[PDB]
Order: C-alpha cells, then sequence, then structure tokens
C-alpha cells in the first residue's frame, strides 16, 4: 500500500535513474501493476 | 529493415543492417610469383636431397660467393607460395643464406622490404609465421643491421599490429602445440622483441608509432 | 592572440582561398577596400586572427600566395577582394609546373621555396603566439600537389610543436580533369599522411551532386562549389573568432578526432543548405539539421559513411540555440544508428556551439567525420593509378625530370599501408576474440 | 570573522560562477558596479559581506573570487559584461594557449608557467582574510583545464596552506551524454588528485538538471544558464549558515565531521527540494512535511544514480526560510519508519539538520520562482558507487587499444599515469563495497 | 572594446601607436582616431590633401 | 575456508603441476588470455595471464565472490618470472581491530602512500626468475598500528607468469628450504 506520496514515487516506480534518459514526468511513476 | 542515416531508422523498431563489413582479417587471393618462374626455369643452383633426419637442401655452388642481391630479394618474394615443393626452397634458401654468408647482408637490406611487405599482406597464418621466424632470424643473423631497418618499420609493422590479440585461452589446460610456434600474437610479440633488443635507441618510438599497444623493456 | 597563417596553392587552391576570403571578409564586416563598415558588435573582436592592421585604418589578410605560373596571380587581383592583399606575399614563378609533381617538387618547386619561407617567416613572426597553419590546393593538379606539400613539410621542420591545416580536393572517381591526376594524386597523399595533423577531403563529384540534389541548382558554376567548400573551411575556426557557450578550437578538434596518429582525413559538410524555393517552407531546428547533416547525400567527400563505422563526429554549431537538444540529438542518432558507430569507443560525437550564425541564416551547424568510409576513395587512387603504371604510361615526363622507379612503388606501399588500418580499426570490436 | 576564497578554473567554472556572483550580488544591495545605492537601502549589515566580498574606504565591494583560464574566449565577456566593474582586474586571469581536451597540457606544458600567478594572487586574497576555512573551487570533470590545472592547484595549495579544506565542486560527466571523446581519461586523472587532496568533492550531473528542468521545471529545451542558475542556488545554500543567523548554524567545518566517515568517501549528492515554475509555486503550499519528501525522491537528484542500490551513510539538509525545529523533526521521524529509505547499521543517527532563517533569493530573468521554504540536502550514499563503475567501464573501452593516449604522452606524462590512477579508482570501488556490507 | 578594462585580450584598433598612458586612455584615445579615420573616410567634408595629418 | 587445515611451516595455495591448478582460483579475462606453457628457462609448467589492461584480468583466491579463506602464516612467497612489463598484486588482512585492509604492490607506482583501507607501495623485479619474499605482520605492524591474524584474499594481476604462491612462517632462506620448493 502506499501512505504517502513518498512511497508512490519512491518503491513501486520501476525508473531507474542511473539508466533512463529523458523521461517525461509520467514514465518515472509507473508501477508493476500497470503491466500486470 | 533499414539502409543507415535516414528516416528508414527514425522508426519505432527500425532494425538497421550494418556495415559491409571491410577487408580486414580475410585471406587475399594470392598471385604468381617471380620465384617459381625462374625456378622451373632453372637458373637456381639448388636441388633438393631427402635426408633420413629430414629434408636438406643441397647446393652445388660455393654459398659464400653468390650475388645477394640478385638472390636474397627472389628468395623472399618465394615466400607467398603455398604450394609445398616451393614453400620448403624459399624458407631454407632464406635461412641458409642468411646464416651462411656475413657482411653482405647490409646492402641487400633496402630491396628486401616489398617482398617482406608482399609476404606479410597476404592474410594467411603460415606464411605469416613463416616470415615472422625467418625476420627474427634475420634481425639476429648479423651485425650492423638492426638498426639499419629500422626507418623501414613503417613498412613491416603495420600488419604486426593486426594479429597481437591471438593466444589461447585455456586457462588451465595446457597449450599442447608449443614445439610448432604456429600461434601469432606471441611470435609477434618476440618479432617486436627482437627490433627493439638490436636497433638502437631510436627503435622504441618507431615501434610505439607504428604498435601503440607496445610494452618496452630495457 | 592565437593567430594561423593562411596559404593557397595552385590554380584550384587560389580560387577556393579567394573565396574563403570573401567569405569572411563579410563575416567580420570588412570593404573590399580593407575597411570596416560591418554592423555587429562582435566582429572586430579576433579579426587579429586572421588579419593584421595597417597604418591608416586598413585590414590585410595574413595570406601567403604561391603559385608557379605568373598568370593567375593576377585573376586573383582582379576579383571582388583581390585588393586587399599585401602584394610583397605574391611569390610566383615564371615557368609553369606542367601537371608535374617533378616540376612542382624537385626543379622547379626548390628556387621557390625559398622565398615563400622567407614570407611565411615573415609572417607568422610579427605575432605574439602562433596557434597553426593553413593550406588550400588539390592533389590533382602540378603546382597545387607537388609545390603545396613540399611547403608543408618545410614548414613543419621549423614548427613542430604548431598545428597544420591542408583542405585538400582529391580527385573524383567518374569525373576526370586531367590524364596523370592518379600520379599526382599517389605521389601525394603518402607525404600528406605524415607532414599535416588535419586533412579535409573534398571531391569535385560530391559537391556536383549536392549542386544537383540538395541545391537544385539549374547551372552550378565553379564559383558554387567554392562557395561550399568556404562555409565548412571558416565553421572550424568560427570558436576562435567569436564567443560560443561551448567553444572548441583547432587543436581541441586535433585532439578529439583523432585517435591514432595518422588517421586524420575527414569529411566536411554543411547542415543548413536549402534549394531557392524550399528556404521560405522550411522549418530551422536542431532535429531538423541533425538528419542534413548525418545523410550520405550531404558528404562534400565521394566515399558513403554507410560503407563503414565513424570513429569520431564532430558537429561545431552556429546560432543561439539550446544545448539539451543537441544533446538529445546527437545521442539518439548514436543510440539506434548503433552498428554503424565503433562500439570500443563509448561516446563518438563532439558537440561545439556558437552565438554568431552566418549571414542570412539563424542557425547553422559543420560537420567534421572521421570514418572508415574514406577507405574506398584510397583504394580507388590505388587502382586507377596501377593500370598507368603496369605498362609505364606517362613516366617519361617525371623519370626524365629525374626520379627512380622505386619512387612511385613506395608511394603505393604507404597507400596500402593507410588503407590497411583503416581496414582493422573497422572490423575491430571492443572484445579481442571474435574477429577470428 | 568568517571568509571564503573561489576560484573559478575552465569554462564551465567562469561561467557558474557568473551566475553564482550575480546571486551573491543580488543577495546583498550590492549594485553590480559594486556599491550600496544610498538611495534605498536593503536590511543588512556588515556581517553579512564578509563571507564573500572585501570593502574599500570608498564603498565599493570586492569578490573573493579568482578568474582563471588559459583561453581569453570566456574571461573577456567578464570584463565586457555588466558585472565588469565588480571584479578587481588582476583576479580575471587570462591565458594564450589551449589545454586541448588534455589533462596532460594543462598539468604539464600551459599550466606550469600560470600557476605561480594564480597561487600569488591567491595567497594575497588570503592575507586580507582575518579567519580561515575558505577555498571553495569550481571546475568540470570533463575538459582540459578544469582536470589539469585545477588538480595542479590543489597539488599546489595542499603544500602552500596545509590544512583549510579544499572544498570541490564537480560538474562531472554523464553516463550516456559527453560532449567529448575524451572525457573518461580527464576524469579518472582528474579524479586521481580529488580523491586524495579535495577534503569533500561535490558531484553533479549535466544530465539528470536537464531533467529536473524538464519535469520540475515546465521548460523546453534548456540552456546552460539554467543548470548554472540551480548550481549556484545550491553554493549559496552551502554558505547560508556562514552569512544570516538561524536556528541551527552550521560551519564549513561543523558538517565535514558530519558527512565524511572514512578519508575516502567524500563524494556527497545533492538535491534542492522546491525547484518549482512560477505558474506553479503560488497554487500550493510547499510545507517542511512534503519539500522533505521531495529530497528523498529518486528523479530529484542531480547525480544519475537510484539511491535504492545502496544504503545512506550520512544526510546534512540545510532547510532556510519559515522554518521550525519541530517541523523538520517530525519529517526527519517521517523517513526513518520507511522501509525503503536503507541506512547502514553503523549509522543509527543518520541524519544532520541545519535551519536558517533568510529565504532563498530570485534572479529577475531567471526561472524558479520566490518560494518561502527551501531544502538542500547533501547525501552521503553508497549509491555514488555504480556511477565509477561506468567510468571504469568507459576507460577499459579505449585503454585497451591505447586509442588517444599518444596525445597524452605527448606532454610529459608517462603511460603507466593511467594505470597508477585506474587501480585508485578500483580501490576506491572495492573500498565502497567493503564499507557498505552488514554487521553479522 | 570600449568598456574593457585593463587586461584584455581583445583586439582595440589603432592602439599599437598610443605612446605612454595606462590601458584605459589608451583605449579611448585608440577608439577616437579609429571614429575620426571612419568619419572621415565615408563622409566627404575634407578637400583634397586635409584628411591626414 | 582452510580453517581446519594444519598450516604447517608452509601452505601451497597455487601451483602449475597438477591436473587443475585454478580449482579454487577465479578466473576474469577481458582482453587478455591465460594458459600454461612449458618455460624455457626452468623447464616446467608456468601459469601464464596477460593482457593490455593490467586491471581487467586477474586470478583471486577463493572463487566465491563472499567467501573468504583463512591462512595464519604470516609470510607470502611468489616465483613470478619477470617480463619487464606492468604486474601488480594485492592482499587482504585482518586484525585485532577485526577490519578488512588492503596491501596492494605494483610495477607502475614510485611513492609508499597510507590511507585506512589501502596502502599503495611500489615494487621492484629483478632481470630473471626471484622470489618475492613478503612480511604481512611487518607490513602490518609498521604502516598501520595493528596486528596480524588473517590474510583474505590474494590477487594476481597480468603481464606475469606464475608458479608456487605460497605462505610460510619463517623465512626460510635457502638450505632448510625443501627442493620441491
Ligand atoms: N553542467 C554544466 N556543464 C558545463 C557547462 N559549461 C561547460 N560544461 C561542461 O564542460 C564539459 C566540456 O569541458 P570543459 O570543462 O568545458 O573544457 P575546458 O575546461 O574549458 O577545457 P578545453 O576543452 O580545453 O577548453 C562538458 O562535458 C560540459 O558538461 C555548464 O554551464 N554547465
Ligand atoms: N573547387 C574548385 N576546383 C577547381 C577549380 N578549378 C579547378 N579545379 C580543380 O582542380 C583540379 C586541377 O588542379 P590544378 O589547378 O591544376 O592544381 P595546380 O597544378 O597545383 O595548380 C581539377 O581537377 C579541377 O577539378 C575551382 O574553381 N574550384
Ligand atoms: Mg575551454
Amino acid at each position: 500500500e502506499i501512505p504517502k506520496d513518498d512511497l508512490d514515487f519512491r518503491l513501486a516506480a520501476l525508473y531507474n535513474h542511473h539508466t533512463g534518459t529523458f523521461k517525461n514526468k509520467s514514465e518515472i511513476l509507473t508501477h508493476q501493476e500497470t503491466i500486470q | 529493415v533499414s539502409e543507415g542515416f535516414t528516416v528508414k531508422a527514425m522508426m519505432k523498431n527500425s532494425v538497421v543492417r550494418g556495415p559491409p563489413s571491410a577487408g580486414a582479417f580475410k585471406e587475399r587471393p594470392t598471385k604468381p610469383t617471380a620465384f617459381r618462374k625462374f625456378y622451373e626455369r632453372g637458373d637456381f643452383p639448388i636441388a633438393l636431397e631427402h635426408d633420413s633426419k629430414g629434408n636438406k637442401i643441397a647446393w652445388k655452388v660455393e654459398i659464400e660467393k653468390l650475388d645477394y642481391h640478385h638472390y636474397l630479394p627472389l628468395f623472399f618474394d618465394g615466400l607467398c607460395e603455398m604450394t609445398f615443393p616451393y614453400e620448403f626452397f624459399a624458407r631454407q634458401g632464406i635461412h641458409d643464406m642468411l646464416e651462411h654468408g656475413g657482411n653482405k647482408i647490409l646492402p641487400v637490406i633496402p630491396q628486401l622490404i616489398i617482398p617482406i611487405k608482399n609476404a606479410l599482406n597476404l592474410r594467411n597464418r603460415q606464411v605469416i609465421c613463416v616470415t615472422l621466424k625467418v625476420l627474427q632470424h634475420l634481425v639476429v643473423s648479423a651485425e650492423m643491421v638492426g638498426e639499419a631497418l629500422v626507418p623501414y618499420y613503417r613498412q613491416i609493422l603495420p600488419i604486426l599490429n593486426i594479429f597481437k590479440n591471438k593466444n589461447v585461452n585455456s586457462g588451465d589446460g595446457i597449450d599442447y602445440s608449443q614445439q610448432k610456434r604456429e600461434n601469432i600474437g606471441d611470435l609477434i610479440q618476440e618479432t617486436l622483441e627482437a627490433f627493439e633488443r638490436y636497433g638502437g635507441e631510436d627503435a622504441f618510438i618507431n615501434i610505439k608509432y607504428m604498435v601503440p599497444t607496445y610494452e618496452s623493456c630495457l | 592572440m592565437r593567430e594561423i597563417v593562411h596559404l593557397q596553392a595552385g590554380q584550384c587552391g587560389n580560387q577556393i582561398g579567394a573565396k574563403f576570403w570573401e567569405v569572411i571578409s563579410d563575416e567580420h564586416g570588412i570593404d573590399p577596400t580593407g575597411t570596416y563598415h560591418g554592423d555587429s558588435d562582435l566582429q572586430l573582436e579576433r579579426i587579429n586572427v586572421y588579419y593584421n592592421e595597417a597604418t591608416g585604418g586598413k585590414y590585410v589578410p595574413r595570406a601567403v600566395l604561391v603559385d608557379l605560373e605568373p598568370g593567375t596571380m593576377d585573376s586573383v587581383r582582379s576579383g571582388p577582394f583581390g585588393q586587399i592583399f599585401r602584394p610583397d606575399n605574391f611569390v610566383f614563378g615564371q615557368s609553369g609546373a606542367g601537371n608535374n609533381w617533378a616540376k612542382g617538387h624537385y626543379t622547379e618547386g626548390a628556387e621557390l621555396v625559398d622565398s615563400v619561407l622567407d614570407v611565411v617567416r615573415k609572417e607568422a613572426e610579427s605575432c605574439d603566439c602562433l596557434q597553426g597553419f593553413q593550406l588550400t590546393h588539390s592533389l590533382g593538379g602540378g603546382t597545387g600537389s607537388g609545390m603545396g606539400t613540399l611547403l608543408i613539410s618545410k614548414i613543419r621542420e621549423e614548427y613542430p610543436d604548431r598545428i597544420m591545416n591542408t583542405f585538400s580536393v582529391v580527385p573524383s572517381p567518374k569525373v576526370s580533369d586531367t590524364v596523370v591526376e592518379p600520379y599526382n594524386a599517389t605521389l601525394s597523399v603518402h607525404q600528406l599522411v605524415e607532414n599535416t595533423d588535419e586533412t579535409y577531403c573534398i571531391d569535385n563529384e560530391a559537391l556536383y551532386d549536392i549542386c544537383f540534389r540538395t541545391l537544385k541548382l539549374t547551372t552550378p558554376t565553379y564559383g558554387d562549389l567554392n562557395h561550399l567548400v568556404s562555409a565548412t573551411m571558416s565553421g572550424v575556426t568560427t570558436c576562435l573568432r567569436f564567443p560560443g557557450q561551448l567553444n572548441a578550437d583547432l587543436r581541441k578538434l586535433a585532439v578529439n578526432m583523432v585517435p591514432f596518429p595518422r588517421l586524420h582525413f575527414f569529411m566536411p559538410g554543411f547542415a543548413p543548405l536549402t534549394s531557392r524555393g524550399s528556404q521560405q517552407y522550411r522549418a530551422l531546428t536542431v532535429p531538423e539539421l541533425t538528419q542534413q547533416m548525418f545523410d550520405a547525400k550531404n558528404m562534400m567527400a565521394a566515399c558513403d559513411p554507410r560503407h563503414g563505422r565513424y570513429l569520431t563526429v564532430a558537429a561545431v554549431f552556429r546560432g543561439r540555440m539550446s544545448m539539451k537538444e543537441v544533446d538529445e540529438q546527437m545521442l539518439n542518432v548514436q543510440n539506434k544508428n548503433s552498428s554503424y558507430f565503433v562500439e570500443w569507443i563509448p561516446n563518438n560525437v563532439k558537440t561545439a556551439v556558437c552565438d554568431i550564425p552566418p549571414r542570412g541564416l539563424k542557425m547553422s551547424a559543420t560537420f567534421i567525420g572521421n570514418s572508415t568510409a574514406i577507405q574506398e576513395l584510397f583504394k580507388r587512387i590505388s587502382e586507377q593509378f596501377t593500370a598507368m603504371f603496369r605498362r609505364k604510361a606517362f613516366l617519361h615526363w617525371y623519370t626524365g625530370e629525374g626520379m627512380d622507379e622505386m619512387e612511385f612503388t613506395e608511394a603505393e606501399s604507404n597507400m596500402n599501408d593507410l588503407v590497411s588500418e583503416y581496414q582493422q580499426y573497422q572490423d575491430a570490436t571492443a572484445e579481442e576474440e571474435g574477429e577470428f | 570573522m568568517r571568509e571564503c576564497i573561489s576560484i573559478h578554473v575552465g569554462q564551465a567554472g567562469v561561467q557558474i560562477g557568473n551566475a553564482c556572483w550575480e546571486l551573491y550580488c543580488l543577495e546583498h544591495g550590492i549594485q553590480p558596479d559594486g556599491q550600496m545605492p544610498s538611495d534605498k537601502t536593503i536590511g543588512g549589515g556588515d556581517d553579512s559581506f564578509n563571507t564573500f566580498f572585501s570593502e574599500t574606504g570608498a564603498g565599493k565591494h570586492v569578490p573573493r573570487a579568482v578568474f582563471v583560464d588559459l583561453e581569453p574566449t570566456v574571461v573577456d565577456e567578464v570584463r565586457t559584461g555588466t558585472y565588469r566593474q565588480l571584479f578587481h582586474p588582476e583576479q580575471l586571469i587570462t591565458g594564450k594557449e589551449d589545454a586541448a581536451n588534455n589533462y596532460a597540457r594543462g598539468h604539464y606544458t600551459i599550466g606550469k608557467e600560470i600557476v605561480d600567478l594564480v597561487l600569488d594572487r591567491i595567497r594575497k586574497l588570503a592575507d586580507l582574510c582575518t579567519g580561515l576555512q575558505g577555498f571553495l573551487i569550481f571546475h568540470s570533470f570533463g575538459g582540459g583545464t578544469g582536470s589539469g590545472f585545477a588538480s595542479l592547484l590543489m597539488e599546489r595549495l595542499s603544500v602552500d596552506y596545509g590544512k583549510k579544506s579544499k572544498l570541490e565542486f564537480a560538474i562531472y560527466p554523464a553516463p550516456q551524454v559527453s560532449t567529448a571523446v575524451v572525457e573518461p581519461y580527464n576524469s579518472i586523472l582528474t579524479t586521481h588528485t580529488t580523491l586524495e587532496h579535495s577534503d569533500c568533492a561535490f558531484m553533479v550531473d549535466n544530465e539528470a538538471i536537464y531533467d529536473i528542468c524538464r519535469r520540475n521545471l515546465d521548460i523546453e529545451r534548456p540552456t546552460y544558464t539554467n543548470l548554472n542558475r540551480l548550481i549556484g542556488q545550491i553554493v549559496s545554500s552551502i554558505t547560508a549558515s556562514l552569512r544570516f543567523d538561524g536556528a541551527l548554524n552550521v560551519d564549513l567545518t561543523e558538517f565535514q565531521t558530519n558527512l565524511v566517515p572514512y578519508p575516502r568517501i567524500h563524494f556527497p549528492l545533492a538535491t534542492y527540494a522546491p525547484v518549482i515554475s512560477a505558474e506553479k509555486a503560488y497554487h500550493e503550499q510547499l510545507s517542511v512535511a512534503e519539500i522533505t519528501n521531495a529530497c528523498f525522491e529518486p528523479a530529484n537528484q542531480m547525480v544519475k544514480c537510484d539511491p535504492r542500490h545502496g544504503k545512506y551513510m550520512a544526510c546534512c539538509m540545510l532547510y532556510r526560510g519559515d522554518v521550525v525545529p519541530k517541523d523538520v523533526n517530525a519529517a526527519i521521524a517521517t523517513i526513518k519508519t520507511k522501509r525503503t529509505i536503507q541506512f547502514v547499521d553503523w549509522c543509527p543517527t543518520g541524519f544532520k539538520v541545519g535551519i536558517n532563517y533568510q529565504p532563498p533569493t530570485v534572479v529577475p530573468g531567471g526561472d524558479l520562482a520566490k518560494v518561502q521554504r527551501a531544502v538542500c540536502m547533501l547525501s552521503n550514499t553508497t549509491a555514488i558507487a555504480e556511477a565509477w563503475a561506468r567510468l571504469d567501464h568507459k576507460l577499459d573501452l579505449m585503454y585497451a587499444k591505447r586509442a588517444f593516449v599518444h596525445w597524452y604522452v605527448g606532454e610529459g606524462m608517462e603511460e603507466g599515469e593511467f594505470s597508477e590512477a585506474r587501480e585508485d579508482l578500483a580501490a576506491l570501488e572495492k573500498d565502497y563495497e567493503e564499507v557498505g556490507v552488514d554487521s553479522v | 572594446q570600449r568598456k574593457a578594462i585593463s587586461g584584455y585580450a581583445g583586439f582595440v584598433p589603432r592602439f599599437a601607436w598610443v605612446m605612454g598612458m595606462n590601458y584605459r586612455d589608451g583605449v579611448t584615445q585608440a577608439m577616437d582616431e579609429f571614429d575620426k579615420s571612419q568619419f572621415l573616410l565615408r563622409n566627404p567634408i575634407c578637400a583634397l590633401g586635409e584628411r591626414l595629418p | 575456508m582452510f580453517k581446519n587445515t594444519f598450516q604447517s611451516g608452509f601452505l601451497s595455495i597455487l601451483y602449475s603441476i597438477g591436473s587443475k591448478p585454478l580449482q579454487i582460483w577465479d578466473k576474469k579475462v577481458r582482453n587478455g588470455h591465460i594458459k600454461r606453457i612449458t618455460d624455457n628457462d626452468i623447464q616446467s609448467l608456468v601459469l601464464e595471464i596477460e593482457g593490455t589492461n593490467v586491471s581487467t584480468t586477474y586470478i583471486t583466491c577463493p572463487a566465491d565472490p563472499k567467501k573468504t579463506l583463512g591462512i595464519k602464516l604470516p609470510f607470502l612467497v611468489m616465483i613470478i618470472k619477470n617480463l619487464k612489463k606492468y604486474f601488480t598484486f594485492e592482499v587482504q588482512v585482518l586484525d585485532d581491530k577485526n577490519v578488512r585492509r588492503r596491501f596492494r604492490a605494483s610495477n607502475y607506482q614510485s611513492t609508499t602512500r597510507v590511507k585506512p583501507f589501502i596502502c599503495t607501495m611500489p615494487m621492484r623485479l629483478d632481470d630473471g626468475w626471484n622470489q618475492i619474499q613478503f612480511n604481512l605482520s611487518d607490513f602490518t605492524r609498521r604502516a598501520y598500528g595493528t596486528n596480524y591474524i588473517e590474510t583474505l584474499r590474494v590477487q594476481i594481476h597480468a603481464n606475469c607468469r606464475i608458479r608456487r604462491v605460497y605462505f610460510s612462517d619463517r623465512l626460510y632462506s635457502e638450505d632448510e628450504l625443501p627442493a620441491e620448493f
């Protein structure tokens, strides 16, 4: 679950800041539950 | 599929092809040489006798007195022959006339660079091994010679830079085929080693100008 | 205080240089009289890079004009901007080069190399510090090839820690203009590979193809090709003459674009080239510039870049543009055209930006590309040379002037040595086990 | 009795310092001629400008800055710009020949004949200063002069001043982005000296600031100036406790013993929390409870590394503005229970928070908006270890065929100076792996 | 080049004839001679044999 | 490992004679190669690792990345052939402070620098065959303030020929040493 906005950005997001390049506002906070 | 720097490759799974894979590391087609042409003629004073302890080339002439300026470049241009009764004659003639015979190699040295490049430029491994072995014998067979080759390092070493990365990767298993020195990486590193040992103090910067991965001793 | 001494040799080099001076004089607002009445603020700033100021308020170029025929210097003098040069730097012989490398190099270059060396000594000593030299010529003619490279060899021996810039017009594959040009090109390249630090190869055929397909020109004269050459030969010195958000002079590009000390042959280009009607209906952005920069049609040399892997790419931009846009454009171009770039070099693109755009253009870019595509031009020259040399076609105009037969077969040897290393660095991968 | 000396080397350092000094002039009442107006005045005292400026008798303020580059092409716009009367003309040091992206050139060949002048000017600036503890240098890790001349400058200053603290502000090269070809060589060579002579070396990538200006700020196609302004705000945040009185003031030596556990692990990250545009700042109350969470976001770091593949060591969080200690107390207590933000078992405290009372200033013609509360986070984490394995990969990709090496052998440097520094970076990676293990 | 302070690497026109002053008055005199030269060159006020010393 | 071994006067941990010399040894190869070669100097097998980058190709003493060996014996002997190239090695040492400390010697170093985890001293070799006599106890006593209890790994890098890497207790001079060492 998410009892904060920080955990929504933090845990379930699949974004790798070291790898992902030039992503927009929506491709950071994409979750695993969206895919499956 | 795609082609290159176009809107074809601007797509979403545009698979781009690749380059045409240029002519490096591939054996170039051979050409007839002057050695076979002069040998079928029969002007060479050599004859093959099969001794029990191996094949030995028999000379019907005093090997000390011979026009090296006419014979040594002719034998060196015969290294490009892969057919079996000619490669022995070229190799053994070079070895015998380099070992039996001194203080005549030096004026011939500016004439034998083009056959050496011709032998090395054929990208076959056996001929490269043989010309590296005879170059190692050549740079040590006489005096005053190794630092006479040092202006011509720009015409030998360019293809020596190709095959310095050819060794066996068997980490624990011993390479059994060590007596027949057929792997070319160590042979190239020993040839460059002999070019540094004999060749004076100007050889290192020339080898570095040709082979950039080189490590110097002394 | 970083100043460059300019030289031009031969009938092609003189026209190329004259168009070059016409271009950069209007860049800095210099009238044909030699006087400054431009409009921009930054024009008179770094004019000491290329010019000298005389008493009375004139601006003379730092140009030394060398010829072997006297009838080609007054054509340059009687041009639009031919009256700005000093008359003392006009060195010229009396007997023509005869399209002979022999007469350009050995027995009619030897008596005029002294005078031009004293003139270039006088020009390259009034400076406080010196960065390098420029020479514009062609590898097909007699005094464009035999004299200019001898001059390069005799200048390199005196200034060994300064850069050298050669902008050569190599003979075209299917466009033939002289009979004897393979001999001149083969004699010239083997010592243009050991005496200068940056060389640009421009083919007349590729320039014609650009003028036909890109520019949509009906009748392109020889002025338009020289304008094309000057549009990219002056884009590599705009970091010296104008401030930018990320500057890169000649030596910066010499370090970045040259991985190994011989592969310094480059392919120029210009980004915002557009037709006469398509100019007005055009949107000019950095992703718009990159497609015309990187395509094979805009290459000024007749070597297809799709035929080999890029070693290092330079892209000097002119105009007030963003940096993330150029950044992401080069990143995309490298990322999904991944098989056309060297994989043992991580990033192959150098980016430079300048704030002063060319006049009439709101955004421009110039391309310097070191590719293994250039290996086919040298092989083409060797193939066009070996047919003549096999039967000793025209050697009596050279050997009768005095040479040895080995002096022609060593040029081919150095040509093949140049080809093999480009082949090797094209096929070399990051690991050293996959080619065998 | 507090001051700082700023040495901006390289084109990147000088262009950063332009925005930095315009910011510092706007932070006080100083006009760009260097004089305070008499028509109007701000509420300032003599203890504010002592850190960065010096006072003459007539009323002219002079920065404690040295602008040195081997090029002219970045310094004459300082001499001919709007901030041309602010600087003493001898501080603006201009060379003749270029570094040509060579560590070798700027370390051996061209920097050796200019270092005796910049060191003398640094000496002359450090004798007008009563206190000590300054030396805030700015350079990039990719160029030639900013990696070569800065290394020699730190080498000389370490034996000339002994202890001090060489504060170092790097622009480290981005993972997938570089504007040069020989950047890994320069970065490894300058890391070999920054790793042993800088006391805590700050890290910033250009690509992550591009992303932050892309998403947090709503601007499209940003330029270098937008990056430099945010970097200047970060630097002004550090020295905010040296010029304005707050609840928990932090000296420059105070947070060096708090952030840096071991003599080599001194490469902290940065995070600036309320970086939002003018059309967005007025529609939300940027309270402490959410700007604290904006510091720990994976996408708000200006170094391209997720903190999620590492364990935090210490954080120095410097609030400013309308901030109360119980607010940051509750904000830190909120983070400490989240099981994603992992901490090492040998640092049970884990935090260091300072509170200031002076809000950040705006630059007319800038991009940020006036916020009441701003947070600057200084995270020391194991996550930066993955940013140097890629530098190792980029160095071994090119060094393995000795590409571009002969341009560096040509100016003074012997061949094994590359292996000598690569072994030091490998030792650094192993140290980061060793320090991050749990205790059984 | 008018608003250039002291040590300055730009090309100030007509500067290598200014004789015995500092940088600032040298720049002032140099740009004044430059402007005088341009204005006398284009606008035809002076008669023949009167536009140069 | 090596906790239940007797740990007598010496402990061989590598040898070029046998079936699998690099059994417990990891083998990373990148732009390099590893092979066994009959030497023309000692007329016996040697190991042979080299490459352009000395750091990419190496061998580590325990195979598993997290497993560590425990050797009580203080000394370290390495019969390494000098090829006049770039050769490094590196050990890891446990102390009474119960921390892990690393000593690295490289052919291209000229200064002795002391750090809390690393200590990079130089090392010089002779012409042909020689044994590098290392003293871990004295190098922990002199450069650092602590003592020596265990060594945790050794790591041999490129451009060298390895034969019989072993630890010992006392420096066996020439005669009390057995002929097989
Ligand atoms: N983040 C940021 N980086 C900059 C800026 N200006 C230049 N750079 C960086 O500078 C790097 C290029 O090297 P520089 O430091 O500019 O070169 P230099 O120190 O002047 O040395 P030379 O190349 O010889 O002129 C690029 O990778 C940029 O990331 C800037 O304003 N902001
Ligand atoms: N770009 C350009 N090329 C030219 C021009 N005139 C001649 N050429 C080329 O120059 C080559 C001949 O070189 P040449 O002038 O004889 O060199 P030189 O003998 O040293 O003077 C021909 O192949 C032409 O294609 C010109 O005006 N512009
Ligand atoms: Mg610079």
